[PDB]
This record gives structure tokens, C-alpha cells and sequence, in this order.
């Protein structure tokens, strides 16, 4: 069983989005597909549920009204599609199919969520896709510099060092939402301070929407 | 609508401890059908408990689940070092289902103060007009901290932003990073740019500055 959602996605607001979920492996008419979404740093809200033989569907008060949840049985395929976008919806949304209770998955239905798809994070927002600026946060036994990865949109944006050769002391932290809506994130590493003279420091930053790919020497001075 | 409440929000335990985590319903889950989910930072969660008490298997024996009602409990028999994670209830005995907000287990460990540094602005930046000043807090326990920048002694509001990473899997500590943002011109009318640190593991606050 194997649930596969559909890729990220940017939404102005007032808008709607649709997400959909692809399952393959055991009998999608029969058992119970629901839809859970998680804000950033926040817990899982349950949002509804469907079972596609039935058509029967529930919605969780919150977003009734602004919610539909269709199951496609010819395609084995469920969709989530929420209304009238705001900043609060700016979340990971998944699929989550219940489990059944032996070997195989034509088991008898146990309710709870066994299988989950891997999350599409739908950012609403005005703003437009934009590469970073990298800024050096220069060095002063134990010395600290970084990498400013400052106004950049949309998420995500991974950094490292060194091309991977430099891990220890390293710390990436998640991204700050600025108020023009662009997005910021630094990297640190603490090094020794006597290795400032004959080691090199690089931090390689990717955010691929905006093809931006930097890699940026940190030094003293 | 049913209420879960998972309290408390989090638990600091030592490796090898035993865990035992409330979910409390404001009324009776019918036909105790409570589960338990396990979730770890970028990842799905993954469900380790149904019907109260009933485990599937592939999910580890150190986790079982009790209670009816109102009343349930999720035990962790012993802390291996994957388990420090946040663990959610849910019921789903209604045509409604609900979540708890949620119980974070993380590693408990001595009181570490920060190290701290500040960074200013690097003249790249400020060509552009801009001036961001960094302050790093790293490598602490407990996971509470707090700085606040004063500029040539003015406590700064609502020019700053704070980022804090999870739990260090080696050490267990925490680091933060604040950015404190003005224009180029604004950042030229101040000579004394200081972040300023609080937290357990020091006595006294900690201020770290330069001069422009």
C-alpha cells in the first residue's frame, strides 16, 4: 500500500487548491481515506474523511463549507480541495488510509491511520518566487561564522558545507517568515580557532526554484 | 465535539527511562477506539497504537496502550534514542475524528548556557541598503531562552526574528538564532548594538555588543 500525493504548491489567497493521492496496493473502494494537515510547528488537524464505494463523506466542523473530498474509483485516486485561502491554511497536508489487521491488505478495517502519504505543503501567499541573497557571517578556542540566506520564496532551501565534508558543529536553522513574505535562514558551524588559518569554509545554499546556487567562502576580517 | 487533551506538552526523559503519556477526553471515546501516533521532524507519522490497546505488528513491543473512557495511557517501557519524538492520540469512534495537540519526549540532560556570539552586518549587505546583526545562542539546555537586542541601550520591538533548531541528536542541546533587521540608513544613526541572554544555566544575563 503506498500512498502518493500530488507536489507543492503556491496559492494566492482567497483562492482554492486541490491536492490529490494516488494509492496502489490492495482495494481503494472499501476502506476509509482521510485528510490530516499540520501548520508549521503545530499538531495534526483531522480535516475529513471519505470511503469511495459509499460515497459517504465527513467533515470536521472547522472547514465545513469550505471543504470537498472526492474519491475517483476508476483511477484509485482521492483529492482534497479547500476554499477561500488564507496564511493560517499554509500547511503540510496528507492523505492517510486506514490499516487493516493481518498479513496482506484485504485485512478487516481497523480505523485508525496505518498509511500515510509523504505530505504536499501548500504555501498561500502573495508573494512571487525569488532567489536568496547569501551573506558571509564572518569569524570573529572556539570561533562561530555562517551563511545570511536572506529573502528568498518559496520554501524549501537546503544548505551544507564544504559539499557534505563539513558536518560537526553545524547548525541550520528552519526559516523565518519576514514581513514583506519572503522567507530567511542562516547557518552556523563553531570551528577551532586555530584551523581559521588553514582550513577553508563554504557553504553551498540550493533553492531550486529560483535556480539559485551559491557557494559561498566564509573568512575573517 | 470531543476534546483530547495530552498533558503534559512535554517530557524531558533520560535514555533507557519509562514513558508513560495522558490523553484525557472531555467525554467518553466510544468503543475505545483511541489511537496513538508517533511523528518525527520531517517525517509522516506512523500509527503505533488502535483500539486503546491493540498494536500492529512491525510496531515495537516497548509501546502499549491503556485506559477506556476517558482515561488513556501510552507507555513507553524503555527510551531507545529513535523514541524521543512527539506522540499524538486521536479517537475516531464517532463519524468526526479528533487529535491531541500532542506530547513531545525529548532527551533530558544537565543544564548547558549558551554559547554566545554576534555577528554584524557584512558590507555586501550593506551596499544593498540593508543591516542585519546575528546573534547566536549555542549548544543549551534547557530548550527556554530568551534574547532581546538594545540599541545604544533602546530596548528593540518588532525588528527582530528567532529561529530555534530541533534537539541535537549527539549532544542534546539546543541552538537559536535571532536577526535583528534595519535599513542601511537606520543602522547608521547607532553606535552600540547589543543582544542580550537569559537563561538558566546563567546566573546573570549575558550581553554580547560591538561598535559600529
Amino acid at each position: 500500500v503506498q500512498l502518493v500525493q500530488s507536489g507543492a504548491e503556491v496559492k494566492r489567497p482567497g483562492s482554492s487548491v486541490t491536492v490529490s493521492c494516488k494509492a496502489s496496493g490492495g482495494s481503494f473502494s472499501t476502506y476509509a481515506l482521510s485528510w490530516v494537515r499540520q501548520a508549521p510547528g503545530r499538531g495534526l488537524e483531522w480535516m475529513g474523511g471519505v470511503i469511495p464505494l459509499l460515497t459517504i463523506t465527513n467533515y470536521a466542523p472547522r472547514f465545513q463549507g469550505r471543504i470537498t473530498i472526492t474519491a475517483d474509483r476508476s483511477t484509485s485516486t482521492a483529492y482534497l480541495e479547500l476554499n477561500s485561502l488564507r496564511p493560517e491554511d499554509t500547511a503540510v497536508y496528507y492523505c492517510a488510509r486506514e490499516g487493516t489487521t493481518g498479513w496482506g491488505w484485504l485485512g478487516k478495517p481497523i480505523g485508525a491511520f496505518a498509511h500515510w502519504g509523504q505530505g504536499t505543503l501548500v504555501t498561500v501567499s502573495s508573494a512571487s518566487t525569488k532567489g536568496p541573497s547569501v551573506f558571509p557571517l564572518a569569524p570573529s578556542g572556539t570561533a562561530a561564522l555562517g551563511c545570511l540566506v536572506k529573502d528568498y520564496f518559496p520554501e524549501p532551501v537546503t544548505v551544507s558545507w564544504n559539499s557534505g565534508a563539513l558536518t560537526s558543529g553545524v547548525h541550520t536553522f528552519p526559516a523565518v517568515l519576514q514581513s514583506s513574505g519572503l522567507y530567511s535562514l542562516s547557518s552556523v558551524v563553531t570551528v577551532p580557532s586555530s584551523s581559521l588559518g588553514t582550513q577553508t569554509y563554504i557553504c553551498n545554499v540550493n533553492h531550486k526554484p529560483s535556480n539559485t546556487k551559491v557557494d559561498k567562502k566564509v573568512e575573517p576580517k | 465535539e470531543i476534546v483530547l487533551t495530552q498533558s503534559p506538552g512535554t517530557q524531558s526523559l533520560s535514555p533507557g527511562e519509562r514513558a508513560t503519556l495522558s490523553c484525557r477526553a472531555s467525554q467518553s471515546v466510544g468503543n475505545n477506539k483511541l489511537a496513538w501516533y508517533q511523528q518525527r521532524p520531517g517525517q509522516a507519522p506512523r500509527l503505533l497504537i488502535y483500539g486503546a490497546s491493540s498494536r500492529p505488528s512491525g510496531v515495537a513491543d516497548r509501546f502499549s496502550g491503556s485506559g477506556s473512557g476517558t482515561d488513556f495511557t501510552l507507555t513507553i517501557s524503555r527510551l531507545e534514542p529513535e523514541d524521543f519524538a512527539v506522540y499524538y492520540c486521536q479517537q475516531y469512534g464517532q463519524s468526526l475524528s479528533t487529535f491531541g495537540q500532542g506530547t513531545k519526549v525529548e532527551v533530558k540532560r544537565t543544564v548547558a548556557a549558551p554559547s554566545v556570539f554576534i555577528f554584524p552586518p557584512s558590507d555586501e549587505q550593506l551596499k544593498s541598503g540593508t543591516a542585519s546583526v546575528v546573534c547566536l545562542l549555542n549548544n543549551f539546555y534547557p530548550r527556554e531562552a530568551k534574547v532581546q537586542w538594545k540599541v545604544d541601550n533602546a530596548l528593540q520591538s518588532g525588528n527582530s526574528q528567532e529561529s530555534v533548531t530541533e534537539q541535537d541528536s549527539k549532544d542534546s542541546t539546543y541552538s537559536l538564532s535571532s536577526t535583528l533587521t534595519l535599513s542601511k540608513a537606520d543602522y547608521e544613526k547607532h553606535k552600540v548594538y547589543a543582544c542580550e541572554v537569559t537563561h538558566q544555566g546563567l546566573s546573570s544575563p549575558v550581553t554580547k555588543s560591538f561598535n559600529r
